[PDB]
């Protein structure tokens, strides 16, 4: 590889305050990195993408360990590629070097090759040592931003053809394993920092029956996946990142969801009457801009005919405390001019003798939907509005798995009609948009691991626009019990193929 | 270089952990001299443990065998064990790993500390400990140290050793390059010997109730055998998969 | 200080794998441990414990950051001890060094200077220098085990008789340096650890204001401290410990609280009617053992006439949809024999003609009350009952700050009669019960940081009972505004003396 | 020796033409010193051509690829080559032949001459 460096540490040791050296033993293993794991299959046309892997200390744990200490690093990392083929398999592939402030738009084959590259085999014995060198343009990197270092991009060339047995392509599944040279040393030692760039999301030790569903206030009953159900679902409650940047409606809060807090008026009542409006606001004393949220935080994102409860200060008969049904439509039917996204709902008040009631500053509790439908509201008239969008695309052989709750309703024809469905309930919501951890990948590896015996009963994948995909090749509803505690393992890319759920 | 190969002869890839000077630490502690037998060294000998089979239908994050250090890994010390109290461990462990020149796949080998969580080994914790990955088409046996790091002077023999592992992980999972219907489900066989410094420390009388004896079933027959259902010899052992495979039944069954 | 050892780190050598170093700039700095902050008052009567330090890496930020990537580690530390105190304050302080296995029960003055310490002075000048070595029972320590190593144990003798001057008495303020020496050296480096036992607890950056209260299913309004009040109640909704182990009836779910899950029995009409008993057993499909939880998990904790939503399977005249009031009496008027802690509570059933109703598994959210008391519910027949403890003693300078909602409810009398109060809320409560931190000290301190202008609002302690109390001198309410994001320093210990609040 | 080889891992079949002494004919020629990058040198670059995929459904007399010597033989030459006028060449090409051992087959490289038809090869 033509790079032909001097130095990489003692250019930065001057203007430094004081470098440090980290211990003899971590420049001596193979640790692998965090998502650099490929697989090249036969059936892949040459030209794509099985990793680009920067520079820094998050590319093994130790390094992403100790550099929450010290404010920044230099030096020089080395990669040991393994490729899991041996003989009868060719077709080559490459690592390029690519430098920093190189733009990702397109990297086709001339393009590999016309870096300062490795063209190494699938056929290989011994692995393939290779430098990561960092070309800075600043003496030493700082530790807590992110900076345009220098990238390993490595890609299939002259693909593979190999010979495949039945029902198993043979893919040719490659690792790689990174070890900081001698040149790489961090410098001025900083002690307090508790929340990095390079920590590992968690996802807490709470059972699934113990947290609170994410769309409706009510304990999550069943966890199980349906193909039957629409794949694709838009919703608005239960929407995160694992980034912390919430999507739509969703409240840090389980007693927020489907909720609302307004400022009351109650008018009419010459005949047929019983009507009231809330002028919406904010659930902890704020006011309402119409932004993005397309209602207001908490908003109850479902069609159905939703009676809410109330606090009254009523004058006549009675102390200011009484509550009621209030039936308002949530649902397609738009009789009375429902509209959130200007923060205005209208709400038929009680099958009652004519009238007495005072607005106020009230907040609507739900309890009872009539008929329960899995499409969005009407926010604003029927028009459109800015919405969390819909659930991104899946590998073809996914589906989400969703987090069951059951509402209490009005039906009269048959019992539990319905069920409510959300991904990533309020305690985890609530976790990442408290955390606010720092994403790698798009997708993000969980095992879902029960307590008291520790059979593995699936592995999950979770992207980053905050659901939790489930490869289950299928047509049938299942179920699973809800006592295991995800666990993370690695951050994973894009297409990745999680095993199978029986 | 005996054979014909298009495989990898050698592997040696240098495991970098220092040395433990075990048995001169617990020889002032013990009150007696306990030599074990100079030739059950240098005779390398099946464990009673570990024989794994690895498959196609394996994902990568998944564990072949966890050996915890102990003479549970020979008859030899698992048959001594029965007198003594107490051990002071290293051991050299061959894999054999077996498959053709068909097959492909690795498998990491991981020194594990003895005080770390029984719980999630990854794939990505094979940086962090003192492993050895190692190819499944390789035609030597794998030799590899298995020491011990610990705290004591000697691990006594019974539930109390909390000792150093070797957790084996299949990296990356044996995909085949034969085209046909062949079954390369790659059986290998481990075994182990001890090292010129195991040796056990204090000499107890042998109690036959001990862990880590050799399991043994009843030498009888199968039809010289009492039902445990219904009071009838057994007229035929079978299977059957068009039978319902989960069964509730309750009288017959013990856990071993 | 007689002790004469030898080596320290060369017995361990041997049976340790690997022996690693740390980097020669972390065996330079003075960092302070987190819990040996002191001041000698001269109002203390001498024989006190000012602090009992052991060893280990919890005394540095930097050593108890490293050691999480350790199994264990050996090696001896040193602490410069130093005061603030100037000539003319006479009185000696003795830092006695005490043995592992050790045990602590007294430790009167004629106790500290019997073991090999150092009769240090408040007019000392220069920093006083004193090793830490640890006498081993084993070769090395593991580092994800507390266990029994050499403690520091400083207390004073022939107390501080100095001259005061008006409204501020003269505390001697002193501290300790912790720094390892040659010695210290980690042993055979494991990388996967998440968790750990020298992590600091983190109380996330939610605003108060977007959190659900662990009382009641409202957003917390209010955030405001009454000395009117009384200061020591039994509430058993939203108690926890820091540890995670929780205390009461208190769920990890915002949805949880207030409500209960039963099976149903609907059988007296006879003319005056209208009641219904429901057995108890859990809310996310458990049974029901009275052990010590005192009632299910989340069941209502206080005194008053409870109306509850229930789903109700009916058979004529609608569906299977049909909620209704239910009037049930937690409060001390046993007329019927109310008891959750066998699991049988009574409930009327509605003013109706006669009877339509149908058995089965209910779930009975809360929606108002009629009469609100900050008593506990007669939880067995007016008996006792094993219960939280009463929320533990303060610094009589110190009242709880408690955390505001308002219930709806039937009054007739006067509007916004109640408010409802808890401290630690529930994404403070599945905050904790989720991480599981270990705990060092009893009290830990925070700092409550409004986020938009950084204006530090109050400081305030965070008792191991789960309670965060106040320093607030005055007999009326006041309010603090609810968008502080609450943040740790440091594990103060019990007789803590934090500012004033104006 | 890198893989574990059932195949012929060394071709030098000692290609006999005689060694031309190109940019020091030229240089006397153009009134400019130019030298190109020593970089641009000892880095092995893709041509943007002449891919080619060997079939079993191809006679023997059929032609995989024909390259004339130029700068359109790198993307970094092609790319200096948008400046200037002129150039003389020399170039190291190196083919990369994969498939297993269970192929076969052989394939001719030929440095025809310039002033030869392009017709029939």
């Amino acid at each position: 590889v033509p790079i032909q460096p001097v130095a990489g540490a003692a250019l930065a040791a001057p203007a430094a305050g004081q470098i440090n050296q980290i211990d003899p033993w971590i420049f001596q293993n193979f640790v692998q990195c965090p998502l650099g794991e490929f697989s090249i299959s036969p059936r892949n046309t040459p030209g794509e993408i099985l990793f680009d892997l920067a520079l820094g200390p998050g590319l093994n744990p130790y390094l992403a360990h100790l550099s929450a200490m010290y404010t920044g690093w230099v030096g020089n990392m080395e990669v040991q590629l393994v490729l899991a083929g041996n003989a009868f398999t060719a077709g080559k592939v490459v690592v390029a070097l690519v430098p920093p402030y190189f733009p990702k738009g397109s990297l086709t084959t001339a393009q590999i090759t016309c870096f300062p590259h490795v063209m190494c085999d699938v056929r290989t014995l011994e692995p393939i040592q290779l430098p990561l060198l960092d070309v800075r343009r600043v003496l030493w990197h700082a530790t807590q931003d992110q900076e345009e270092s220098m990238r390993l991009v490595c890609m299939l060339y002259t693909p593979l053809r190999t010979n495949s047995p039945g029902d198993e392509s043979f893919v040719v599944s490659g690792r790689l394993l990174s070890k900081p040279a001698a040149d790489f040393n961090f410098v001025y030692l900083t002690p307090p920092i508790e929340r990095t760039i390079y920590r590992m999301v968690d996802l807490p030790v709470l059972q699934p029956r113990l947290c609170t569903h994410a769309r409706w206030p009510a304990p999550i009953y069943g966890l199980l996946v349906d193909p039957s159900l629409p794949s694709n679902p838009q919703w608005q409650n239960g929407r995160v990142h694992v980034d912390g940047t919430l999507l739509g409606t969703t409240p840090v809060s389980g007693s927020w969801v489907s909720c609302f807090a307004a400022e009351a008026a109650y008018e009419f009542q010459s005949g047929i009457g019983e009507v009231a409006t809330f002028t919406l606001i904010e659930q902890d004393g704020s006011a309402y801009v119409p932004g993005d949220r397309a209602a207001p935080l908490g908003y109850p994102d479902f069609s159905g005919q939703l009676e809410i409860e109330v606090q009254t200060e009523t004058t006549k008969k009675g102390e200011k405390l009484k509550v009621t049904t209030f039936e308002m439509i949530l649902g397609p039917t738009t009789n009375v001019d429902q509209v959130p996204y200007q923060g205005r709902v209208y709400a038929s008040l009680t099958a009652a003798a004519s009238l007495d009631l005072v607005d106020g500053r009230v907040r609507a509790v739900p309890r009872s939907v009539y008929g329960f439908q899995d499409v969005v509201p009407e926010y604003n008239d029927g028009l459109l509005v800015p919405l969390a969008p819909p659930i991104g695309p899946f590998l073809p052989g996914e589906v989400l798995l969703r987090f069951r709750t059951y509402m209490r309703q009005i039906d009269s024809t048959d019992a539990a009609a319905e069920a409510i469905d959300c991904a990533l309930p309020q305690e985890f919501v609530s976790w990442f948009a408290s955390n606010a951890f720092t994403v790698q990948s798009e997708a993000l590896l969980l095992r879902y691991r029960n307590t008291l015996t520790g059979q593995l009963l699936f592995e999950c994948k979770l992207y980053s626009e905050g659901y939790i995909a489930l490869s289950y090749s299928g047509s049938g509803p299942l179920t699973f019990p809800t006592d295991g505690f995800f666990e993370v393992v690695s951050w994973v890319p894009r297409l990745y193929q999680l095993a199978s759920v029986g | 270089a005996s054979g014909q190969d298009l495989v990898p002869t050698a592997v040696e890839q240098a495991v970098p952990i220092q040395p433990v000077a075990g048995a001169a630490l617990a020889a002032p502690a013990a009150g007696q001299i306990n030599q074990i037998d100079p030739w059950i060294f240098q005779n390398f000998v099946q464990c009673p443990l570990g024989e794994f089979s690895i498959s196609p239908r394996n994902t990568p994050g998944e564990i072949l065998f966890d050996l915890a250090l102990g003479p549970g890994l020979n008859p030899y010390l698992a048959h001594l064990s029965a007198m003594y109290t107490g051990w002071v461990g290293n051991m050299e462990v061959q894999l054999v790993l077996a498959g053709n020149a068909f097959t492909a796949g690795k498998v990491v080998v991981a020194l594990v500390p003895p005080y770390f969580p029984k719980g999630s080994l990854t794939t990505a914790q094979i940086t962090c400990f003192p492993h050895v990955m190692c190819d499944v088409r390789t035609l030597e046996p794998i030799q590899l140290p298995l020491l011990d790091v610990r705290r004591v002077l000697w691990h006594a023999t019974q539930d109390q050793e909390e000792s150093m592992r070797l957790v084996c992980m299949l990296y990356t999972p044996l995909r085949t390059n034969s085209p046909g219907d062949e079954s390369f489900v790659v059986s290998g066989r481990l075994l182990s010997k001890p090292a010129a410094d195991f040796n056990f420390v204090y000499l107890t009388p042998p109690i036959e109730r001990t862990i880590y004896r050799m399991v043994d079933l009843p030498v009888l027959q199968p039809r010289l055998c009492t039902h445990a259902r219904w009071p009838a010899p057994i007229y035929g052992l079978l299977v059957d998969p068009s039978l319902p495979s989960n069964p509730q039944w309750q009288n017959g069954r013990v856990h071993v």
